[PDB]
DNA sequence: CCACCCCCTTTTATAGCCCT
DNA sequence: GGGCTATAAAAGGGGGTGG
């Protein structure tokens, strides 16, 4: 959802005005990102998502918590 | 003729031609919501009547969400004693109408790809990008949203009078077009 | 966001309850992370307002040349989905030819009813 | 432990205020049991307490009160007063152009005393109820110890001078965090000593701003037992009337409300009838003024209101405003005058909201001539053309707009005028030559009226040629519409003029029964039929009526389902057991049809013990509908335990169980489990049982026969044996 | 260097289709 | 119960091209 991306990113008061554009191309590319590199997690095999954030250095910014 | 077009929404201007401080007036009310880089202005909220009125700086206002007239200059001197509660220097200059929305409901049901075919250059139908077609009356300046339902709504005329002569001019050209 | 949504996308071997809610809050958290990145990338270019341009030097400093692509790609799509979306006569003139057919439509009107 | 942890979740992720409500309350309850998890109580009650919604902080506040049986807090109390130039708001003000981890038992009353004065407003007013809570259950203490800090006055009476946060939400403003502090200041006035604190506010009315007086009135407004000068505050109250800021006007006449005020009573009413006649057109403290008047009038009797100041209560009438509407009607209640009698009869007529207006006809049925022929005029006017200006003493857009009165409708603008006309019928009325359509259907039950203390049906076209509503409307479509009849036109005038002129009709030819057959059948208005009806009603107890025929027909119109005929059984509902016909039902099959829908009118009388049979009648074609009527009777509710647990019908009991009385459950805890047992109707017992589990602990009624009332008492004296 | 647009936000009725 | 698309009207700050 578009709407979905825009509602949280003008909750924080720090990021303030985000425009049409910008709200509608990041919808379709974390989505993309998301589920491509999970889908990599499941070609590997809850154990197998931790193994993967430490098999890519791209993917080892994410699994910081919980 | 026939039933009568019911408004639901009045949008309105008030000048108060004084330099407002808009971080005091959102630092010191409750129901008033501010954010510089979101919008320019403050947005502050009645319960009685439910309306919603945008003050920008140098004292400049617009009310909105009123459904009657009376409503909406009743709203707009509620506001105008919140300011002046505040310690700001209130006048109350000028109060003008800028937009009435009425909604209207016929029985029968229309075929749009008739109306729009009438009216080609003043109707731009679309099935798929929005339900309905937007029908533009010269004059009176109204703008109508006519759909496939019944239910149609006006848009755009500063007085009141006005959304009754267009109604009276549009229905029988929706009768033609069943 | 809503779960369900991203559910669907994992779903398409049964995946579990616990990894359901764990994958959603990953997801969530992505989004947080590029937006920051963004707001930082804004605020470089003095701008007040978040830009697409600026997003998408935001994915490329992150550590996504993959994403970056389709990026491009999906926004030349969506500026022709919104780009896509001559009477001669004068404000008077064309105000002779609707009253015309208001006039018009009122006499059909009286001979039906 | 665990339950602790599904409280604080729903008290955090629920959308819905009932639910927090009912979780909180779950809490204060049995938080005796989870007594030993004290510190992660408050570590989670924190939040609560610090929350942005302000829900959460009432409920925070709640819990903790309802652990306040465990601490024991401290009697030093520095008052102290300093002022300083320090102005507290909503923010730092950062956001446009340092909590601590709480996990010791101490650190959360460390904590909350330096949200007393933090910079968010939300974090400051959940610090007051935090507080104002501690002190509520003080006398119900217990051995560990809490020192509070004795500089909370300082901090108090540094709120009331220096916040300048306000809520301009609705048209009565309110400080949000300075009201939650001058509540606590109230209820830690006992625990103080000798102080100047009930005179140093009095000083805070006399501050150049309005916010500081606001802090002033307010705090008195909680201290108002408290104050041994009263003298000196009246003084103060009076000249604080007539105040440039309308919230100070409306807090001080509030206030004087209370106090008593006998020696300066004159000097009120100068500032009193001043705010009314100044014609200012928004103004909230116009309802505190008029309440203020009523108590003068009320304590001395020996006034009257003034002539020349009785044309300034005139528009108040017409105020958009509720709350003013409310207190008008309350103040001329006692006083009986001509002057004013118009005007309650002009918000009968017009005024919407029929709490307000059920308070002005109450007034009409405890007359002048004058005005019985001035509102029989408007009521005989068409009700497609809205009222006149000049004849209406108070003016609304409302009723008097052509656009105004499709709003309202047909329906609506007739059941006005059934209301008013209802109300002349009590006293005498002379009878007047002036005649306009729907004029001939009021001035012939008005004729008739006047009979108790007919002309038959004329030529069709004679009433379109004097009537207005006929004239424009074509004849051709009219016919056609009369010659169906029932079938709906594309006209958009043939439907509201057919019911118009049944209307017409029936009324004229009352007495009637052939042409008021048809008359409950279309009438879009249910007003009118409660008005057709209480003319009959009347008729039969003067014995001027004689309807059989009629009544014969009535009965059948519920039974096939023209709901019409329902608003004749709801006036005439007992003289019908007295009457030929209830012989006549004992032998006709509708009955069960009939009292499916009229059973709610004849169950509210002692009476009831006559129609007996239908109950007996009602068990055998086990109708629900008829027998959740009886049910409202304990005598036939009895009746029907007595018959359920001698033979169980678990499918009729969950329909019917419920809706009697719910002292009678616990008789059906025994041997409900014994089906679900034995697997007898398992799925549906469960399910009648799932119901009884919840209103088991429901109090006993005493007026139970001693018959199941012995056993009541023998069941639940057997389920509390745990 | 400002003018002319364009974007952004507030409210409101209207409506199938789709999703949570 | 919200998102999608669309209309009118005021306002004013922030942007990209033009005379």
């Amino acid at each position: 959802p578009i709407s979905r991306l825009k509602r949280i990113m003008q909750l924080n008061e720090d990021i303030g005005k985000i425009g049409a554009s910008v709200p509608v191309v990041a919808s379709k590319a974390i989505e993309m990102f998301l589920t491509e590199i999970v889908g990599l997690t499941l070609k590997e095999a809850s154990e197998f998502i931790i193994r993967a954030t430490e098999s890519d250095p791209k993917f080892a910014f994410l699994k910081n918590m919980e | 003729s026939g039933i009568i077009p019911t408004l639901q929404n009045v949008v309105a201007t008030v000048n108060l031609s004084c330099k407002l401080d808009l971080k005091n007036i959102a630092l010191r009310a409750r129901n008033a919501e501010y954010n510089p880089k979101r919008f320019a202005a403050v947005i502050m909220r009645i319960r009685e009547p439910k309306t919603t009125a945008l003050i920008f700086a140098s004292g400049k206002m617009v009310i909105t969400g009123a459904k009657s007239e009376k409503s909406s200059r009743m709203a707009a001197q509620r506001y105008a004693k919140i300011i002046h509660k505040l310690g700001f220097n209130a006048t109350f200059d000028d109060f003008k109408i800028q937009n009435i929305v009425s909604s209207c409901d016929i029985k029968f049901s229309i075929r749009l790809e008739g109306l729009a075919y009438a009216h080609s250059n003043y109707c731009s139908y679309e099935p798929e990008l929005f339900p309905g077609l937007i029908y533009r009356m010269v004059k009176p300046k109204i703008v109508l949203l006519i759909f496939v339902s019944g239910k149609i709504v006006l848009t755009g005329a500063k007085v009141r009078d006005d959304i009754y002569q267009a109604f009276n001019n549009i229905y029988p050209v929706l009768i033609q077009h069943r | 966001l809503p779960k369900a949504t991203v559910d669907k996308m994992v779903s398409s071997s049964v995946v579990p309850k616990e990894s359901k809610e764990i994958f959603q809050n990953a997801c969530i958290y992505f989004l947080n992370m590029l937006t920051l990145e963004a707001n930082k990338a804004c605020e470089e270019e003095k701008k007040k307002t978040i830009s697409y341009e600026h997003v998408y030097k935001a994915l490329k400093n992150l550590g996504f040349e993959s994403y970056v692509e389709s990026c491009m790609k999906e926004h030349e799509n969506y500026e022709s989905y919104i780009k896509q979306k001559d009477s001669g006569l004068t404000m008077e003139e064309l105000h002779s030819q609707q009253i015309k057919l208001f006039q018009n439509a009122k006499l059909q009107f009286e001979r039906s009813f | 432990m665990n339950r602790l942890e599904k409280f604080f979740t729903t008290l955090n992720t629920a959308q819905s205020k009932v639910l927090k409500g009912y979780t909180t309350d779950e809490l204060v309850s049995q938080i005796k049991e989870y007594v030993d998890f004290t510190p992660y109580i408050l570590k989670q009650t924190y939040r609560l307490l610090c929350g942005q919604a302000s829900e959460d902080r009432r409920n925070g506040a709640r819990i903790l009160r309802s652990l306040m049986f465990q601490f024991k807090l401290v009697t030093d109390f520095k008052i102290e007063y300093k002022e300083s130039s320090s102005i507290y708001l909503s923010s730092t003000g950062e956001q446009f152009n340092d909590e601590r981890p709480i996990e010791n038992v101490l650190d959360f009353f460390e904590q909350i005393s330096d949200n007393l004065l933090s910079y968010e407003w939300y974090k400051r007013h959940g610090a007051f109820l935090a507080f104002a809570a501690m002190f509520s259950e003080i006398d119900n203490g217990g051995d560990i110890q809490i020192r509070v800090d004795s500089k909370l006055f300082s901090k108090i009476y540094e709120i009331l001078v220096t916040d300048k946060f306000n809520d301009f939400v609705d048209d009565r403003t309110v400080a949000p965090v300075r009201d939650a502090a001058a509540y606590l200041l109230s209820r830690i006035y006992p625990l103080i000593g000798p102080n100047d604190i009930i005179e140093q506010l009095v000083g805070f009315l006399d501050s150049g701003d309005w916010q500081v007086q606001f802090s002033g009135l307010i705090a008195l407004g909680y201290l108002k037992e408290f104050v041994e000068d009263k003298d000196g505050l009246c003084r103060k109250l009076v000249s604080l009337l007539s105040s440039p800021d309308e919230d100070i006007k409306l807090l001080s006449a509030e206030l004087l409300c209370h106090f008593p005020i006998t020696d300066s009573l004159d000097l009120v009413l100068e500032k009193c009838w001043k705010n009314i006649e100044s014609e200012e057109l928004i103004s909230v403290s116009k309802t505190s003024n008029l309440s203020l008047l009523t108590k003068i009038y009320r304590e001395n009797p020996e006034l009257s209101i003034p002539p020349e100041r009785l044309k300034d209560i005139f528009p108040c009438f017409t105020s958009p405003v509720p709350e003013v509407r409310t207190s008008i009607l309350n103040m001329v209640k006692n006083l009986s005058e001509e002057s004013i009698d118009f005007l309650v009869a002009e918000v009968v007529l017009i005024e919407e909201k029929d709490e307000i207006r059920e308070m002005a006809i109450k007034l009409l049925k405890k007359l002048p001539k004058n005005l019985i022929l001035h509102f029989m005029n408007v009521i005989g006017g068409s009700l497609y053309e809205p009222y006149s200006e000049d004849d209406f003493v108070s003016y609304e857009d409302l009723y008097f707009t052509k656009s105004g009165i499709n709003v309202v409708g047909k329906d609506e603008i007739l059941k006005n005028r059934c209301l008013l006309f209802e109300c002349i019928m009590k006293s005498g009325l002379p009878d007047l030559q002036s005649t306009i359509t729907t004029s001939r259907t009021f001035i012939s039950l008005y004729r008739s009226v006047q009979a108790l203390v007919p002309a038959n049906i004329e030529e069709l076209e004679y009433y379109f040629d004097r009537c207005k509503d006929l004239k424009m409307a074509p004849l051709k479509e009219f016919k056609k519409k009369l010659s169906a009849p029932g079938i709906r036109s594309i006209h958009p005038m043939v439907d509201p003029l057919y019911s118009d002129y049944t209307r017409m009709v029936a009324s004229i030819e009352f007495p009637g029964l052939e042409r008021a057959t048809a008359l409950f059948e279309v009438e879009t208005c249910k007003q009118f039929l409660h008005l057709f009806s209480k003319m009959i009603t009347e008729y039969y107890d003067a014995e001027k009526i004689s309807i059989d025929n009629f009544l014969l027909k009535a009965y059948e119109g519920l039974a096939s389902g023209k709901d019409g005929f329902l608003s004749f059984f709801e006036v005439f509902n007992t003289r019908l057991l007295a009457h030929s016909f209830f012989h006549k039902i004992g032998s006709l099959e509708n009955r069960l049809d009939f009292f499916s829908k009229t059973i709610h009118i004849y169950t509210k009388t002692s009476q009831i013990q006559k129609i007996g049979f239908v109950f007996d009648d009602a068990l055998r074609e086990k109708n629900i509908t008829v027998i959740n009527g009886f049910m409202r009777s304990l005598e036939f509710n009895e009746k029907f335990v007595r018959k359920a647990l001698e033979d169980l019908d678990v499918e009729l009991l969950d329909a019917v169980l419920m809706s009697g009385d719910h002292s009678f459950n616990p008789l059906f805890v025994k041997p409900l489990l014994r089906n679900i047992s034995g697997n007898i109707d398992r799925e549906a017992s469960s399910k009648v049982l799932s119901k009884v589990i919840p209103t088991l602990g429901f109090s006993t009624n005493t007026k139970i026969s001693k018959d199941l009332l012995e056993m009541i008492e023998r069941e639940k004296k057997s389920l509390e044996s745990l």
